[PDB]
This record gives C-alpha cells, sequence and structure tokens, in this order.
C-alpha cells in the first residue's frame, strides 16, 4: 500500500484519557499493529486488529474501522509511565508491513501544590526552575553562551510527591536566566 | 459467472524418483497462474496474462515468502510423522481459496490433508478448526489458542481472497470470461440385438460446465443415463457425453443457452 | 528473545562493520531496519527462513547474511555518514499473518569524517540551594555532562553506592551547545530530588555518573590529547 | 496410508475420421501420491514428440495430469496410453477406443 499517518506529537494530563489516530492508505489490508518505544529502548508489541472492533488489554484499547481506514489506541488512567512513542504499522496485500512516523506521547503530571521558584546551585554555578504547574512552557536560550534545558518531571515515589524543573547554565545571572520563558507571577527568586 | 481462485500445497517426506519435497501451484477457475517448487526456489507465472499484469516485484516477493512457507511445511510433516510414529515417504497438503457466486455471495475454504486424506477444516463462521482423529485434534488446540491468526485467515478469505480473484479475473478476461459455445451431436446404434444405445455428444466448449440430460416426451428419464466425464480437449476447450439406451430429445444448457436435439 | 550487538559504535567514512543479531525463540524471520528522525522504520533486509535473504526499501550500502536459522548479520562494507542511524533487528515466527515483532535492543551507529572531534564528557555536580531547603524542606542535586561527541551517553544515579530512580529527572535529548556548528559538542542534565533531612545527612554520599560510548583499542589514535574512548566519567557530593 | 490408482482416459481432441488430423489425449486423474509415469505408444512402441500439462491439483487432494500427440488415425494403427503408479504391479496400457 501507499501510506499511513498518526499525528506527530500528543500531551495529556496525568489521570485522563489519550486517543492515538491512525489512518492508513494500503491496496489490501492484513492487519494493523499498536507498539510502544520508551526512549532510547526497543519497540514492543501492544495490539493487533484485522477485523473491525475494540480490543482491550488493560487499561489499553485498540479500535480498528475498516471501511473508514483507521484504527486508535486509547489509553485511559494515563500514568507518567505512559510517555513514549506509539508507532502503527498496517500490513498490506503482499503482508508487507508499512509504518508510521510515530506519535510521541507527553503526559502532564498533575501539580496539586505549585510553588514556582528560581535557585541558584554551586558546584562556576548553575539555575533550576522547579516546582512550577504544568501549564508553564520553558523556552530555548535567546543567547549562544547560555544553555537552557526542556521541562523534566521526577518523582519523590515515597513522598507520593512530584515536580517540574529546568535548567539553566553559563554575566549570567538566576534573575535574567528565564526571561525568555512565560513563568508565573508569583515565582520565588531568592 | 462463477469464479474461483486457489492455492495448493504438496509436502512429500523422503521423495524418490525426482519427485520435489516442495510444490505449490495458484489456479483461477481450471487454470493455473502461478507455481513454486523445491527445485526451482522461484514462483513464476503458469499464464501469459499472469506474466504481463505482474511486475518482477510481485515475483520476487512471492519467491521469499513460498521458501519461507517451504521450510515450515517440512518441519509440520516431521512433526505429524512424529505423532502417527510413521517412517518412510508421507504427504502434507493445504488448499486455500475463494469463490465468488452467480449472486454476488462469496465462499472461502482452508483445508489441510496428511497421505491425500482429510485432516484439519477449517470454519471462518465458528472461527474452529474441524480435526478427523486425535492427531489433528492435538494441532487444533495449538492453531485455536492463535486467536488473531484464525481472525487473519477469516479475513483473507472473505475479503483479500476475493479481492485477488476478481484483480486476476481483469487481468485474465480474454480468457476467463470468454463463451466458447458446444458442438452437439447425437448418435443413434443397435449395439447389443435389441438393444439401442444413444449417445449425446459435446465438444469445442468453454467454460467446461454444461448440463447435458435426456427426455422422454418432453420429461426427465426414470431410467439409468450414463455419463462421461468433461474432459480437457488440449486446446483449451473441453468435450463431455451423455448416454440412454432406448419420442427421445437431448437437452444441453451452457452459459446461458438452451439446446434440444429430437431424435 | 532477540540478542543484537554492539549497543554503541563510532566509524570512520570508509570503515567496514558487522552488525550481530541472535533470536532464540526458534523465529523463521529475521529483519534489519533502520529508524531516523521523524519517519517511519524502514526495512534495510529480511530474511522469510534460513536459507534465504532479499532486499527491503533501503538495501543500498548494505548486505546481510542469515548464518542459521538464529542468526542474522548486518554489514556496512563503506561506512558513509548517512548510515548515521539507530539499528534493529527483530524476528517473527513468520514474514506473513498476526506474528507480532521482537526487536533487539537497538545499535547507535555514527559515521564521521575523521575522529579529532571525539570527546568524552566534563562531569560536574552542584549541591542543593539553601533557599530551596528552607523553602520546600527538599533538596535537588544536578549533574551536568557536557562537551561530550557524538551525543552517546548513559547518565545514573548513585546514593550510598547503590543506583537510585525515584526523584531522579534526565534530560531525555541532550542540548547541542554549539548549534550553529555542524559538529556541536552536547551537554545533558540530570536532577536528583531528596528531602532536606537525606542532604543534611553528613554520611550520605551522592555520585553522578554518565557512561561515554566513543573508541576502542583498535582505533587509531594520532592527536595529542588523550584518545576519546567508551569510559565512565564522575562527579561527587557528601550531605551537609 | 490410503493409495489410489489413476483413472486413465485416451480420447481425441475431434471427433476421429480415418485420414484426417487429430490430437490423441491421455487424461490421467484421481490418483495419490503424486509420482507416476505415462508414455503415448503407437503399435506398442513409444511416441516421441508427445506435450503434457504440469502436475495439477484436485480438491480431494488427487492429482491430474493431460498427454497428448498430434496424430492422424488410420485403421492398421493401433494407439495406447501406458502408465505406471505404485498402486499398479506392472505398467497399465489402456488401448483407444477409436472414438
Amino acid at each position: 500500500g501507499q501510506n499511513i499517518d498518526q499525528p506527530t506529537e500528543m500531551t495529556a494530563t496525568e489521570g485522563a484519557i489519550v486517543q492515538i489516530n491512525c489512518t492508513y492508505q494500503t491496496s489490501g489490508f492484513n492487519g494493523l499493529f499498536w507498539y510502544q518505544q520508551h526512549a532510547g529502548e526497543a519497540p514492543t508489541f501492544l495490539s493487533y486488529n484485522v477485523l473491525d472492533g475494540l480490543e482491550e488489554k488493560g487499561r489499553f484499547s485498540s479500535f480498528l474501522s475498516r471501511s473508514k481506514g483507521y484504527s486508535y489506541l486509547l489509553l485511559k488512567e494515563l500514568q507518567m509511565k505512559d510517555s513514549a512513542s506509539y508507532l502503527c504499522a498496517a500490513e498490506d496485500s503482499n503482508y508487507q508491513l508499512i509504518w508510521g512516523a510515530g506519535t510521541k506521547l507527553i503526559i502532564k503530571p498533575d501539580i496539586q501544590n505549585p510553588d514556582p521558584a528560581v535557585y541558584q546551585l554551586r558546584d562556576k554555578s548553575v539555575c533550576l526552575f522547579t516546582d512550577f504547574d504544568s501549564q508553564t512552557n520553558v523556552s530555548q536560550s535567546k543567547d549562544s553562551d547560555v544553555y537552557i534545558t526542556d521541562k523534566c518531571v521526577l518523582d519523590m515515589r515515597s513522598m507520593d510527591f512530584k515536580s517540574n524543573s529546568a535548567v539553566a547554565w553559563s554575566d549570567f545571572a538566576c534573575a535574567n536566566a528565564f526571561n525568555n520563558s512565560i513563568i508565573p507571577e508569583d515565582t520565588f527568586f531568592p | 459467472r462463477t469464479h474461483s481462485l486457489r492455492y495448493f500445497r504438496l509436502g512429500v517426506s523422503d521423495p524418490i524418483h525426482g519427485v520435489p519435497e516442495f510444490i505449490s501451484v495458484g489456479y483461477v477457475d481450471s487454470h493455473p497462474i502461478t507455481t513454486y517448487d523445491s527445485v526451482t526456489r522461484q514462483k513464476e507465472p503458469r499464464a501469459p496474462w499472469m506474466a504481463e499484469n505482474l511486475a518482477p516485484d510481485h515475483w520476487e516477493r512471492y519467491t521469499q515468502l513460498l521458501r519461507g512457507w517451504q521450510q515450515m511445511f517440512k518441519v509440520e510433516l516431521k512433526r505429524l510423522q512424529r505423532h502417527y510414529n510413521h517412517s518412510g515417504s508421507h504427504t502434507y497438503q493445504r488448499m486455500i481459496g475463494c469463490e465468488l457466486l452467480e449472486d454476488g455471495s462469496t465462499t472461502g475454504f482452508l483445508q489441510y490433508a496428511y497421505d491425500g486424506q482429510d485432516f484439519l477444516i477449517f470454519n471462518k463462521d465458528t472461527l474452529s478448526w474441524l480435526a478427523v482423529d486425535n492427531v489433528a485434534h492435538t494441532i487444533k488446540q495449538a492453531w485455536e489458542a492463535n486467536q488473531h491468526e484464525l481472525l487473519y485467515q477469516k479475513n483473507w478469505l472473505e475479503e483479500e481472497c476475493i479481492a485477488w480473484l476478481k484483480r486476476f479475473l481483469e487481468y485474465g478476461k480474454d480468457t476467463l470470461q470468454r463463451t466458447e459455445p458446444p458442438l452437439v451431436r447425437v448418435n443413434r446404434k443397435e449395439t447389443f440385438p435389441g438393444v439401442t444405445a444413444l449417445f449425446c455428444k459435446a465438444h469445442g466448449f468453454y467454460p467446461p460446465e454444461i448440463y447435458m440430460t435426456w427426455m422422454k416426451n418432453g420429461e426427465e428419464i426414470v431410467q439409468e443415463i450414463d455419463y462421461g466425464d468433461i474432459l480437457p480437449s488440449g486446446d483449451g476447450t473441453y468435450q463431455a457425453w451423455a448416454s440412454i439406451e432406448l419420442l427421445y430429445s437431448c437437452h444441453v444448457e451452457h452459459s446461458g443457452v438452451h439446446m434440444v436435439l429430437q431424435v | 528473545g532477540v540478542t543484537q550487538t554492539p549497543k554503541f559504535q563510532v566509524l570512520k567514512t570508509g570503515q567496514s562493520m558487522t552488525l550481530q543479531c541472535a533470536q532464540d525463540m526458534n523465529h523463521n524471520s529475521m529483519y534489519w531496519y533502520r529508524q531516523d528522525p521523524g519517519m517511519g522504520l524502514r526495512l534495510i533486509y529480511y530474511s522469510a527462513s534460513e536459507g534465504t535473504t532479499d532486499k527491503g526499501e533501503v538495501p543500498n550500502g548494505y548486505n546481510v547474511s542469515r548464518l542459521n536459522k538464529r542468526e542474522f548479520s548486518l554489514r556496512l562494507e563503506s561506512a558513509a555518514p548517512s548510515q548515521t542511524s539507530v539499528y534493529f533487528c527483530a524476528s517473527s515466527y513468520e514474514v506473513s499473518g498476526a506474528n507480532v515483532l521482537t526487536f533487539g535492543e537497538g545499535s547507535r551507529l555514527t559515521v564521521l569524517e575523521d575522529l579529532k572531534n571525539v570527546f568524552p564528557p566534563e562531569v560536574a555536580v552542584f549541591e542543593p540551594s539553601e533557599a530551596e531547603i528552607s523553602h520546600t524542606q527538599k533538596a535537588t542535586l544536578v549533574c551536568l555532562a557536557t562537551g561530550f561527541y557524538p551525543d552517546h551517553v548513559e547518565l545514573s544515579w548513585w546514593v550510598n553506592g547503590k543506583e537510585v530512580h525515584s526523584g531522579v529527572c534526565t534530560d531525555p535529548q541532550p542540548l547541542k551547545e554549539q548549534p550553529a556548528l555542524n559538529d556541536s559538542r552536547y551537554a545533558l542534565s540530570s536532577r536528583l530530588r531528596v528531602s532536606a533531612t537525606f542532604w543534611q545527612n553528613p554520611r550520605n554520599h551522592f555520585r553522578c555518573q554518565v557512561q561515554f560510548y566513543g573508541l576502542s583499542e583498535n582505533d587509531e589514535w594520532t592527536q595529542d590529547r588523550a584518545k576519546p574512548v567508551t569510559q565512565i566519567v564522575s562527579a561527587e557530593a557528601w550531605g551537609r | 496410508m490410503i493409495q489410489r490408482t489413476p483413472k486413465i482416459q485416451v480420447y481425441s481432441r475431434h471427433p476421429a475420421e480415418n485420414g484426417k488430423s487429430n490430437f490423441l489425449n491421455c487424461y490421467v486423474s484421481g490418483f495419490h501420491p503424486s509420482d507416476i509415469e505415462v508414455d503415448l505408444l503407437k503399435n506398442g512402441e513409444r511416441i516421441e514428440k508427445v506435450e503434457h500439462s504440469d502436475l495439477s491439483f484436485s480438491k480431494d487432494w488427487s492429482f491430474y495430469l493431460l498427454y497428448y500427440t498430434e496424430f492422424t488415425p488410420t485403421e492398421k494403427d493401433e494407439y495406447a496410453c501406458r502408465v505406471n503408479h505404485v498402486t499398479l504391479s506392472q505398467p497399465k496400457i489402456v488401448k483407444w477406443d477409436r472414438d
């Protein structure tokens, strides 16, 4: 067959539901597969559909519509561990697999008590923007000699506490570090 | 008009007299379309309309699949022979296919044979294998455990096979969809003293499907009608006959045309 | 069920290279795929059963050997920079049907014109802010792995001689230190967050370990600086 | 093991007429296993210019083949089809009924 399409990226919130769509256009059809691939890891089998219907496997469900040439992978009660790329593959008339470019799924943690702040850490120093809610987006550095990383989620499992953070490093000051990003008005600058 | 597509596999353990270990042949109606064997190790067209319509990439891809299926067939036969406690040469066969009928209704089938006898028959409506004995029951149990494969087989039979058949039918239209009417003659002869035989003979017809009957005063003969097989003539046409021992008339139906030959 | 070697490899343009793959699942079908950003898996070569192989979508610059039922090797005869990719070996019971693929761990290959810009990371640990400890009663340690090339690193945190995972966040992708530069070196950050009480304990030891993948013994090195071999670079911190 | 002896049918392509060019056919069918040997005979001697279809498959698991040769029937010439198969103790010579 000719082509297979799925969204490039999807973002949903922890505890919620997400549907990853996949449309295929093939000459002949012998099945549609879904694989999960965690960053830096190998793809692993999730599901297979050949006839119309929904197949449920725990919090995950796979739907196929033959007439529409459409499938979806449904993820319920979203967890942080669900952050991965989801690969859609269709088996054509000659039993060949046509792979989709994948969909990166990003899970936003549910931040119950946000306490946004920018702290300075010594070993030459590093600036840490932490404890902000999931709505906040961190923008890349405006200057070549200043480095800003993307949002990272850590889980302090024993305290059932999750927190977002971005790191900035390189005159440079923590007060100017994240000036290119729209940060909360209540951000604590010690 | 009724059409069918079928693919066959034949496996022979310990073959002698130049017989290949594995043969796979495809057909559209009575016509061979494709061939593969363990000697050539290549899937090749068996009809000029298949060669002219499918690019080399089709034959390359299917040659790889057939080499794979050849290997699996050898192993399956060895496992069967072990289950049966059988020595020497034994056969394993498979037939997969579909039919597109006159009313647009379809049929699909998937069957296996061991030593030319029914072994496992797939039922695509219940998604189950019918087993002839205890050895076939062991295979049935294993195959039925793989639910996704059963669904894949039902889809192939009901959807893919029909799409391939329709494709191949369009390619072979000039051969497959042609009508060559029969040349029918009635012969009358006294055989044993007082016994006259009437032979109704037809030849030069395509498709091979023909109905031939004898009538006494415009009604179905209660007496025994002797039937001749529908045989290939060697030129792409067929021949057949029907005889009775004797008001009589021969009736011939072929491709929507009825013919009567009164004696 | 599928074993693939090597996990990481740096090659010079024109170098020869064999990737190994073994499956112990009694499968007939074996595949070699390459994975590149913004596109779906592309099949290089496949082997439908023992005794046969055929080209996939992208066979140019590659060759394969189905050595036996278990093994399927991929050969790069003359490594080219376009061959820089993540290679996956996979197998299935047979080619057709509802047969699930089992993938190998992946082989990250980097093909360079010369090995002159290969550099191991510089690793440094940054102690928690006193302001954070008094504001949240939590302490965040930051680790930075900087100046490395290629982007082949594995970062881990070790607390009291044991690897930790809770309270850890490592950047999924490294950052380019010189974006506008074609051979830009890399930077990676990680955070380890513990209780104020954990960091306050003077007997608690914190280590950031970065496994770098560079050159091997057989790789020629003629530069003045240290040979940038596969090595572990670390940085420590103690509680206070 | 159930073995099936071949059905042998010898016939002409067109209604036969002494002195008119035709094709002599021999249809061998319903046999199992597949190993078979077929020859067309003219006065007990094998005919060299003999063509044949490839081994074919029936839905009942048996096999079939068609062997044919161009010929000109005459009153004197006796035509036959010689078949050998595992089910046979000796090769079976089936004479053409001359249509």
